[PDB]
C-alpha cells in the first residue's frame, strides 16, 4: 500500500485516429501527472454566516510531465515536431572548393564523416596535391579541412575535392504536426516486493521541449522535459468504468 | 553493477618490479617501479532530475576517481623533462583503459576526461593531482 | 543515447541574404535552446465535464542563449552592434599640452602605448625638459604623464609633446545594425565515447549583451551572455525534411 | 521495531571457517573464509511529508546499509574472472535475504535494491562499495 | 581572450558642454554596463506556423552601475547632487550659551574641533570659570560641553564662550543640478599577463545614491552604489566608427 | 577615504517651528539614508536609434531608517505617538474587592508594585485577615493576589483592601501628533583612525514602529525600527551651500 | 529543571551483577549482566515558534536520548529467539519508566515513543540503535 | 569589557578541600569537595540588527556559559534525594552570583536564566548539562 | 602587503624575563613574565561588494586577531584587583600599537577596536578571550 | 594539463645549502637556507557559468596556492628591517616565476597576484600567510 515506482514507458503515435506501433521511449527519469478541476460554488444566507454550502465541478483537465534523457532521433522527432531523414553513405567526385584560398583558411565540406580525401589540382594535367599540405580537424567528423601550406609555384587556385561520406540521420525543427501519442507506463513498485503497476493514457498531446543545453556544466546528464495535455477520447464507451482519460491497473 | 567484466582487463599489473604493494603519501625516493598509483577523491550525488527513477530511490550516482603519477625518471630535481613528456602517451593509455573503456552500459555512463585535468607539482620531486570523473 | 556535449561554435554573418565567412566564436561556456508554441483549444460539452478535447498550434518560436567568455574585438563587434576600427602605429610631433600646469597635474594624451616621450620647451631656442621632472604612470599604457617638478626659473608654460603610439583596435557602441548570423555547433558527446553531433541554425537575430562587469570579484572569469531569436528562413524548400528553423545531425 | 523476528533467519553463519570474527579496513590476504562482510554507510532523514505523523514527532526514517564482498577465489591479481561472476547468484542471495525479506510491515518498507548498485575496485585485490537502502 | 579586469576610473564633469578637469574617483569595487534594446517584430503566415520572420530595433539604451567605497567630499558632491563648502579655521569670542543651565546639561556649540575653551562669567568683573567644573565630551570633536558642577555662590547664569574652531568641508543635500560626467575606465586584464584595456563613455547622467548605512554591522566596508544612463552625444561624427555612446580600446 | 562608522544620534523635537531640547536616543544599531529622484526623459529620433538623449529631474525625496534597541519611555513617546504620564507613589485605603470570592480566585489590583497589603474584613468590628490565607504572585509586581483559603466560619464576603503603590511611567497609544525631529548623527570612522563625522538632518517626519515582539525567541535583543521622511525646510537660505535637506561635515 | 525528583525512581539499579560499571563500544562477550546500557545521540533546537518566549531567549529545547540492549541470552549466534521476544516487555518497561514518566510538567513535555523506533543488528551478536525523544 | 570588576566577588573559592584544581570528564569518584565545576558550551553571533553598530564592525555578541554540579552527597547510587533538592538554593546562589550580577552595563546585558534550564543524568552517579546565557 | 614596515616597531620585546618563548593552553603557574601572548581566531571573507575588484579576483579580506592577557600579579586566586585594573592602560597600549597603528594604507583599513571586546574568566586564575579585528 | 613544460624552469633549486628537504610548521631556528617554502591553502570550484562546458562535466577550476617566506636575516627579534625590505624584489621574482609565467594557455588562466596579498607575523621571528590564486 506504498508506492516507489521504477519502470518503462511505451508510446504509440496516433495518426487520424488509427493506433500506431508502440515504441520504447528509452530512459526516463521523472513522470508526473497533475489534475485540475474548476468548481462553481453556491452559498446559503439563512444562518447569517454567508458561507459555502454547495459546489459542483465544471472543468476537468489533466497534464503530464516527462523528463527523458535520450537524444535518439526517434525521440527527437517526437519532441521537436520533426521527422527523421536518413542519408545513405556515398561519394563525391567534383565538389568545388572556395577560390582565393591561402594558408590558414578552413574549408567546410557539405557532408560529414569524410574519408580518403583527395583534392585534384585544376590543370590540363591533373596533379593531386600532397597530403602533407592539408590537415583534417576533428578527424574529419565535422568536415573541416585546414591548409598547412602551398608549393612555391602556386598551383591553380580553384580545387576539385572528392571523398567518401558516411550515412547520417537528421531531424528538422518544427517540420511535423502536433503529435498525439497514447502512453503506457509499466512500472514496478519496490515498496511491495516489486509489485506490477500499469498506467494507461489513451490520448496525449505533447508540448515541445522547453530547454536543451547543448554545452553542459557539472556531472548531470542532459535532460529533456516535455509537457502534455491528456485529451478526452471520444471512442471509448461513455458508461464504461474505464473512463475516457486514463486508467490504472494493479494486480491483487 | 557490471564493471568487473572489463576491469579484469583494465588492470594488467602495470609495475614489473613492485610486487604486492597494495598501491591504491607517496615516497618518491624508494619506489621500486612507476606503478599506476590510483587515488580516490570523493563522490557526486543528486536527485530531482533524470538521474532519479521510481522505486528503489536510486539515481545515476556521480563517482570521482583520480590517479597519481610516479616516474621520477629523467626528473630527479633536474627539470620537468621526461616526467610528463613521456607520460603523455602513458597518460592517454591510462585514461583510455581505466576510464572510458566500459562494458555494455545503459545507465552507467563511465565518463572519461581526456583533457581539462590540471595537475600541480610540489614536494620537490613530483605531484600530480589528477581530476577525472567516473559516474559509476 | 545519453548527452553530455562539449564543442565549438562557428558563426557566419548574413548580409542582404548572402552567406558570410564562418569564424570561430572562441571559448563558449553554455548554450541553450528553448522552444515556445501557442495553442488554441476546443472543448466539448456533451459529457458534462466541460473538459479539453482538442488543441491546435498557432504560434512557433525558438530562442537561443549563449555564454561566451571571449572579449576579442571580433566578438565585441557581434555582441555590441559595433564595427571594428584599426589604428596603425604612428608618431606625434606638435601636440600642445594644457597650459597653467604645476607640480601634481596629470596630463592625458590622445593616444595609448606612448614611448620615447619628449616635451620641448616653448622658446626661441628649443630646450627639451629633463626626463627626471616627469613620470609615466602605468608605463604609458593609459597615456598619463605626471609632473614631478619644475626648474626654479619657471620655463614657458605651454609645451610641445612628441612621442610614438602603437596600433590599436576599437569597437563603437551601437554603431552597427542588428547582425544576423547562421550558427553551426560542432560537439562531442562524451556519454557515447565522444560521438560527433552537429546542430545547424540557419538564421538567428541576436540581442545585445545584458551585463558586462568591468571590475570582477571572485574567481569567476567574466561572462558575456547573448540572447537571440531563430528566425524563419524563406529560402529553404518548404516540403524538405530539413525544415526552416534548424536541424540536428547525428552519425549512426 | 520488529525486524529481529526475520533477522534471526536472515543471518545464518555464512562463513564456515571464520569463527567469532565480529565481522560487521579488510585484510584481503589472511581472511579464513568469504564472510558476508556487511558495512554501514549512513542514514536518511526527512520531515514535512507523509513520513511525519502527529504525536511523538517520528517519521519514516531512511536507513542506509551496505556490504563488502571478499572472495579472492580465482581472482588473486590474475583477472576479475570468478570474483563477481560467481558472486552474481551470491549477490542476489545476499540482497534478497538480508534485504527485501521483511516481516509483516506497515510503516517499515525495508527497501531492497536488486540493480543500480555500482561497485569499484582498488587496493589491487578486490573492493566493492555496495550501495543499498534499508528505510528501517 | 579572457577578461578579469582591475583598474581605475576617471571622471570629468560636463558643464554646458565644455569638458571639465578629469579627477580620480578613488577606490571602486564594481562596475557594470547593461544594454537594452526594443524590437518590433513581423510575422509571416504563409507556412501555417504563424511564427516570427523578421525584427528591427526601435529603442537603444545603456545603463552603468558603479560601487565606490570613498566618502570623500569630492565624491559626495558628485553622488549627493551637492557642492562642497570650505570653512576656514577661526575663533569665537562672544558666543552666548543657553540660560537656566544646571549640572548635567549638555551645551552644543556651533563649530566643531573646539580647543582652548574659555567661558567668562557675566559680571562687572569678568571671572573665567574653573576648568574643573566642565568637561569636553568626544574630545571636543562634536562641540559638546558637559557641566560637572557649579560653585555654591551660584554665578550669573548667562555665559560668554570663546574658543577656536578648525577648518571643515561640508556637502549639502540636493544643492546641485544633475551632474553629467564623462567616464574613462583604465583597466588591467590579468588573464592576459596584465594587458591594458580602456573604456570610454562620453556622456553619463548619474542617479543619486540609493542607500547609505551610517552605522555598519559586520566586516564589510560601507559601499556607495550609483546608477546612471549613458546619453547620446550629438557632437561626435555620426558616420565615425567610434559611435556616440562609448568605445573600447584594446592594444594588440 | 573609507567609512565604517559608529556613533551617537541626538534628536530635537520641532513644535510649531521652534527648536526643542536635544536628547540622546540611546543605543542605535542601524541607520540608513535613501535618496529617490524622479526624471523626465527626452529622446531624439534623427539617428534612427530612437534612444535617450536628455533627462531632467522633477522629484526629490529622502527617507531615513533607524533601528533603536532602547525601550525607554522617552523613546516610546517618540515612536508610538505617545506622551509620557508620570504617576507618583501613594496609598490606597478603601478599595473594594470583587464579591463572591472563593479559594482559587485571582484578584487584580488597580496599581502595581503593591506592598504592605492589608485586607480588612467587613464587620462592625474590623478584623484584618490572616496573611497566611492569601499570596502575592509575581512578588506583587503585577498586582495579583491569590486566595489560599478561608476560615471555616466564612467571614463577610466583600473586602476592603489597603496597600502602597510605587510610582510609574506610562505611554499611550496614538495619543500624540506626528512628531517632527531634527537629527544629529555624531560618528567616528574607524577606517581613518577614528576620524570625526557629523550628519545634520534639519526636518524629519517619523513613521510609527512597524513591529514590536513582546515575547522574543533566540539571543537577539528586541529591535524597534522606525522609518521617516526628510522634509524640505523652508527657513534656511535657498542659495546657501548647506542646502535644505541635510548636510555632512568631515574635518580635514 | 525538575526531572531528578522522578529520575530518582526511574533509575533502580537494573543489573544485579554489574557493580560500578559507569554504564552510560559494547563488549558483547564479557558483560556480567544485561544492564540498561543507555546511550546519547544528540539534541534538537529551534526558535521562531511557540517554543521561544520573551526574556532569557530560551525555548522548548528538543532533547535526544536512546538506549542499547544487551541480553545475549538465548541469542549467542544461534538465532534472534529470546533476544527481543523477551525484551518486548522489558523494552516497554524501560520506555515507560525512563521516558514518559515525568513529574508535574508545564513546559517539559518529556516525549515518549512506544513504537516507531527501529533497530538494526550488526557485529554478529546484537545491536540496537534505539531512537527516542526526550524534549527536556 | 568590564566584567572583572564584579567577577572578583563572583568567584569566592567555593570548595574548601579542593586546592589548585584548575576546575573550569568529571571523576565522580574521588573529587575532594563539591566545587562549582563550570563548563563552556559555545557562542552566539549575529548581525544586521540593533546588535551591529557603525565603525569597528562589532555587535552585541551572544555568549554561552554553563556549569556542572558535583555533590554526590546523599546520592551515591541510592536515589536522587539530596542531590538537587539541596542544590536548589545552591543553584539559585550560583546562577545569581556567577550570572545576573553585572557591573554598570550599557551594551553588556549579562543575561541570566533562573528557570528553563533542563538537566539530564547519566553515568550512574550524576550529570547536569546546564544551559545558561551570558551575552557578554 | 606593507605592514612589516610598522610591525617592526609594533613589536618591542614586551617581556623582560621571557627569552625565546615563541609566544604566539597557557600555563598560568610558571610563566616567567607577563608577555603579550597574542592569539589567532580566524578570518573574514566576502565578495560581491566594494571589496571585490576586477582582475586577480581579490577583495578586502577581513582578518581576525586576538590577544591573551597573562599578569597573575595581585590576582592569585584572591580577587580580580590589579589583574585588569592595571591592564587597562596596558590594554590600550597593546590595542593602539599592535592594531590601529598602520602605515600609509589605501586598501588596508587595519581596523582597531578600543571598546566592545568582552572577556570572560575561567580555570581559576585568568582567562581573556579578546576579540579584535584586523581587516588585513 | 600542460604546466610542467614551464614548471621545469619555474623551479630552479632556490636554496644552495638545503638539500633534499622536501620543502613543499616551520622551524625558524635551524633552517640551513632561505628556501622558497611553498604552501597549499585550498581550492575554488564553481559551475553554471562560462567555466562549465558540455561533455565531461568539467569547468575552469579555481586553484589556490601560497608561499611562506623564511629569511631570518637582519631580522632575528631585532626589527622587521631586511626581512621584507630585501624580500620585495625576491617576492616579485617568486610571484612572477612561480605564477603568471604560463605556457601557451587557452583555458588555463594561471592567475597571478602582484599586490593585494597581505601577510601577518607571529611566533616572534617571522610569519607570512601569502594569498595567491592559481586557477589551474
Amino acid at each position: 500500500t506504498y508506492f516507489y515506482g521504477q519502470g518503462e514507458i511505451d508510446a504509440a503515435p496516433i495518426v487520424n485516429g488509427v493506433l500506431g506501433k508502440w515504441r520504447w521511449i528509452q530512459d526516463v527519469s521523472a513522470m508526473s501527472i497533475q489534475l485540475a478541476v474548476e468548481k462553481v460554488e453556491h452559498k446559503e444566507s439563512y444562518s447569517g454566516q454567508k458561507a459555502l454550502v454547495r459546489s459542483f465541478p465544471i472543468g476537468k483537465t489533466a497534464t503530464v510531465n516527462i523528463t527523458l534523457h535520450s537524444i535518439g532521433p526517434d525521440n527527437l522527432a517526437l519532441t521537436l515536431y520533426g521527422k527523421v531523414v536518413a542519408k545513405a553513405a556515398g561519394s563525391v567526385t567534383g565538389e568545388v572548393l572556395p577560390a582565393d584560398l591561402v594558408a590558414g583558411d578552413v574549408i567546410r565540406l557539405a557532408n560529414f564523416g569524410v574519408s580518403e580525401l583527395v583534392i585534384t589540382d585544376s590543370a590540363s594535367s591533373p596533379a593531386p596535391l600532397d597530403p602533407q599540405y592539408y590537415a583534417l580537424r576533428a578527424d574529419g567528423a565535422y568536415g573541416e579541412v585546414q591548409l598547412l601550406g602551398l608549393p612555391t609555384p602556386a598551383p591553380t587556385q580553384p580545387f576539385k575535392a572528392a571523398y567518401e561520406y558516411a550515412a547520417t540521420k537528421q531531424v528538422g525543427m518544427f517540420t511535423a504536426p502536433q503529435p498525439t501519442v497514447a502512453l503506457r507506463y509499466k512500472g514496478i513498485n519496490l515498496a511491495e516486493g516489486g509489485a506490477p503497476v500499469i498506467v494507461e493514457l489513451y490520448k496525449v498531446a505533447t508540448d515541445p521541449l522547453q530547454e536543451l543545453a547543448l554545452i553542459s556544466d557539472g556531472n548531470t546528464v542532459a535532460g529533456m522535459q516535455i509537457s502534455g495535455g491528456i485529451l478526452l477520447d471520444t471512442s471509448k464507451p461513455d458508461t464504461g468504468d474505464l473512463g475516457r482519460f486514463g486508467r490504472i491497473i494493479q494486480l491483487g | 553493477f557490471l564493471e568487473p567484466l572489463l576491469i579484469e582487463r583494465i588492470r594488467s599489473e602495470v609495475p614489473g618490479l613492485a610486487i604486492v604493494s597494495g598501491v591504491p603519501t607517496l615516497s618518491e625516493q624508494d619506489q621500486p617501479a612507476p606503478s599506476a598509483y590510483v587515488v580516490y577523491l570523493g563522490d557526486e550525488t543528486g536527485t530531482g532530475a533524470d538521474h532519479q527513477g521510481g522505486q528503489r530511490a536510486i539515481q545515476t550516482v556521480g563517482q570521482q576517481w583520480a590517479v597519481v603519477l610516479v616516474v621520477h625518471y629523467a626528473d630527479s630535481s633536474n627539470s620537468g623533462e621526461g616526467a610528463r613528456r613521456e607520460a603523455g602517451p602513458l597518460l592517454g593509455r591510462l585514461v583510455k583503459a581505466l576510464t572510458g573503456w566500459a562494458p555494455a552500459i545503459d545507465v552507467a555512463p563511465l565518463a572519461r576526461s581526456a583533457r581539462q585535468s590540471p595537475a600541480t607539482y610540489a614536494s620537490g620531486y613530483l605531484y600530480f593531482p589528477l581530476v577525472f570523473t567516473a559516474r559509476f
